[PDB]
């Protein structure tokens, strides 16, 4: 049974190295139920906020991606209502290489720098296309109203 | 078909780990190679266990788990 073994271990490892852009760990005592916390990068519009998501790991883990969701809301391009990640690595580019802790790097970079060519919400990615101060403070908004 | 099959699996060298070779790390298990593991060669010289790459490249995958290489 890996999955709890390396589980166990990406813990470990988290606690002997901790990433100051996000923190993770189980809920309570399943191990295949993870909650973590990104915080919003510096001279973004999501600045200042914290974004809780949901994490489960399957069984035959890391043979097959964890399931990531956000929890807190947010206004970003990829990311759905009901809190959904159009991120590769979690569908289509899985490896039994990839991390949780990757995972976390990889949706702190979508936030970051976010993806248009492929939007979950198209109205967000034509509003970041067109009017950028928009984008900005309608997140800024969204960042008051639900991350703080 | 995008996953190996067992005779194709075979095709792949499997490296008996000493501990001053080139690989360190299983990229999938996490651990350090141990001195006397068996360890699958991929194409593009990313090593793994046999026991965590073998299930990837027949039940899932025959790409690299790093570099995303196919396998053949
Ligand atoms: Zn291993
Ligand atoms: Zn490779």
């Amino acid at each position: 049974g890996m999955a709890l073994k390396r589980i166990h271990k990406e813990l470990n490892d988290l606690a002997r190295d901790p990433p100051a852009q996000c923190s993770a760990g189980p809920v309570g005592d399943d191990m295949f139920h993870w909650q973590a916390t990104i915080m919003g990068p510096n001279d973004s519009p999501y600045q200042g906020g914290v974004f809780f998501l949901t994490i489960h790991f399957p069984t035959d883990y890391p043979f097959k991606p964890p399931k990531v969701a956000f929890t807190t809301r947010i206004y970003h391009p990829n990311i759905n209502s009901n809190g959904s990640i159009k991120l590769d690595i979690l569908r289509s580019q899985w490896s039994p290489a990839l991390t949780i802790s990757k995972v976390l790097l990889s949706i702190c970079s979508l936030l970051c720098d976010p993806n248009p060519d492929d939007p979950l919400v198209p109205e967000i990615a034509r509003i970041y296309k067109t009017d950028r101060e928009k984008y900005n403070r309608i997140a800024r908004e969204w960042t008051q109203k639900y991350a703080m | 078909m995008n996953r190996l099959r067992k005779d194709q699996l075979k095709k792949l060298p499997v490296h008996k780990f000493k501990k001053g070779d080139e690989y360190d790390v299983c990229a999938i298990c996490l651990d350090e190679y141990e001195d006397g593991d068996k360890l699958r060669i991929l194409p593009c010289s990313h090593a793994y266990h046999c026991k965590c790459v073998d299930p990837w490249l027949t039940k899932t995958k025959k790409t690299c788990p790093v570099c995303k290489q196919k396998v053949v």
